[PDB]
């Protein structure tokens, strides 16, 4: 197939794979009003 | 400079030197930072990506490199570099610190029926390929 | 309060930037606060009506209102609801739009 | 080159493509 | 300004012309006619200063970058509002603003965040924590009044046993911490972030940045037990040996 695509078809070999969705990111609040560390601790990675 | 019974020299007789607090210890242990490449994407949490070429990297011993590649192949780019990112904190240094710590863990931790079936299906195809 | 010190590169790492030079030649001039900040304040009344107020407006307030109405109509999606207090030289706008206006004010060169 | 023109994602319509791939 | 053109044309105003602003005064009801006819203290009240709040002060030059950060200078710069009647006992920082505050400078705060300490040290700043008695701190914020009273500079107090572990802790960077551990501690903090530790000694102003007053000493400039010639704008030092014994006591 590489020979066919390059020699006579004269093109780069097409390569495909399942496209994954964009990463999901939580949207933290700029000012955590009345937000403690224990509650934020669970939400944040550190815990 | 005024001194009293509570001065640092008197309080800690062993550390009576002027630079006892201002000294720097010698060099110890440890990922080489220079080798690593760090890119920061500001998604607020500053997304940080640390990527290095696993195979080419010589600081990692070769047996560890192979084990890391097999264990975390999913994290290796087509170029062969090991890519890990952190976007879980509002602090850029925390993302860098988290990325560095994961690299350290990988170094320390690192330090068939499928093939038969592929033969069977290939063998089946050859037998299936019988119209002559 | 001392005047802000000159910085080699603007905007400042925090984000502060002095008024743009040259100043715009528009009929209305908006002066900065004594702290050298944009005179825009977010205000809420009755606990449900979000508002933003511009106070230090100099010149033709009507010209500023026309430009403000034009700028906010696309972003808001319709003509903004506002009341003009010409006696005090202040303009009141329903909703919170300080961020867009503050950026827009920088574009004007104020 | 005209041949090089290729879509970003492939369009496989074989019903057994997923089944054969697993 | 066409409004000014109106002013010049208008004649001189008089006292009688004065009129109350519209809606300034509401109506009042009086019975003249039928209308109204017929019918925790022990816990320190720590006051934080945000890193973002810290950055703008440096940006605006409100606090001199050359001078090390001092709580009194913040009071002089009106950075924070402290009420003795509120009996505020502590000073700390806000975790917000880590990535918007890129600066290095020497600073002393009663309380400092462990993460924040490394970040400013990563920039190159020097951070330590000192204990000021709530009564002494109130005096510290307002030096002139006690001079008017005539009180002399007293020795700085020490924390209660409840808070002694915090100040004595090396990681907390308290003045009660062991200096011998600081070189080792500073390296450890650098490794935690991984940044290359910049030696304070390398800094040209190292002595100015690293200078620290005695635990008994309230003021780096003024030793404890000193007196000030406020009238003569000078400093008076006691020359009595018994006073030294009093200070020793």
């Amino acid at each position: 197939v590489t020979h066919t695509f390059h020699q006579l078809l004269d093109m780069r070999e097409p390569v495909f794979e399942f496209v994954r969705p964009p990463p999901y990111h939580p949207k933290q609040k700029r000012f955590p009003h009345e937000q403690p560390l224990r509650y934020l601790d669970r939400y944040r990675d550190s815990h | 400079t005024f001194q009293s019974i509570y001065s640092l020299d008197k309080l800690y007789p062993e550390s009576k030197g002027a630079d006892t607090a201002w000294k720097v210890p010698e060099h110890a242990k440890y990922i080489p930072l220079d080798r690593l490449s760090i890119s920061y994407c500001r998604s607020v949490n500053s997304k940080a990506e640390v990527r290095f070429h696993l195979a080419s990297a010589d600081w990692i011993e070769e047996p560890v490199r192979q084990k890391i590649a097999l264990t975390h192949k999913n994290k290796i780019n087509k170029a062969g570099e090991l890519v890990l990112t952190s976007e879980s904190s509002r602090y850029q240094f925390r993302n860098l610190a988290e990325c560095l710590q994961k690299i350290r863990d990988m170094i320390a931790e690192a330090s068939d029926a499928r093939l038969q079936r592929l033969r069977i299906e290939k063998m089946n195809r050859e037998r299936l390929r019988q119209k002559r | 309060i001392p005047e802000p010190p000159k910085h080699k590169h603007y905007p400042t790492p925090s984000g502060w930037q002095p008024p743009r030079d040259p100043l715009p030649s528009l009929p209305y001039f908006v002066r900065r606060s004594r702290m050298h900040n944009i005179p825009v304040y977010k205000e809420i009344t009755h606990g449900n009506r979000q508002m933003t107020l511009i106070r230090k407006v100099e010149g033709d307030i009507w010209a500023l209102q026309k430009d403000v109405e034009e700028f906010l109509s696309p972003l808001l999606g319709k003509t903004p609801i506002t009341q003009v207090n010409e006696v005090t030289g202040t303009l009141r706008i329903k909703g919170y739009f300080d961020e867009q206006l503050k950026a827009w004010l920088l574009e004007k060169g104020f | 080159k005209e041949n090089e023109a290729v879509a970003p994602e492939f369009t496989n319509r074989n019903p057994r493509n997923l089944e054969l791939l697993g | 300004g066409t409004s000014l053109d109106l002013l010049r044309s208008l004649p001189r105003v008089s006292l009688a012309n004065l009129k109350p602003s519209p809606n300034s005064r509401k109506r009042e009801r009086r019975p003249r006619d039928r209308r109204r006819g017929r019918k925790h203290s022990f816990r320190h009240q720590y006051q934080p200063l945000s890193l973002r709040r810290l950055q703008y002060l440096i940006d605006l030059g409100r606090v001199d970058p050359t001078q090390p950060i001092d709580l009194t200078q913040l009071v002089n710069g009106r950075g924070v509002t402290i009420q003795p009647l509120k009996r505020d006992y502590g000073v700390q920082l806000v975790e917000e603003g880590a990535d918007t505050f890129q600066a290095k400078i020497n600073i002393e705060v009663q309380l400092a965040s462990e993460l924040a300490i490394a970040a400013i040290e990563k920039n190159g700043g020097v951070v330590t924590t000192a204990f000021y008695d709530p009564r002494s701190l109130e005096i510290l914020c307002k030096p002139i009044p006690f001079f008017l009273r005539g009180q002399p500079i007293p020795k700085r107090m020490l924390p209660p046993e409840s808070l002694v572990p915090y100040y004595t802790d090396a990681k907390n960077r308290g003045y009660l911490a062991d200096p011998a551990k600081f070189p080792e501690a500073r390296l450890e903090l650098a490794m935690k972030f991984g940044y290359v530790l910049p030696d304070i000694t390398k800094d040209e102003l190292f002595r100015m940045l690293s200078a620290r007053k005695d635990p008994r000493q309230i003021f780096f400039g003024l030793a404890p037990g000193w007196v000030v010639n406020m009238a003569d704008k000078k400093i008076l030092k006691p020359t009595d040996e018994n006073l030294l014994k009093y200070y020793s006591s």
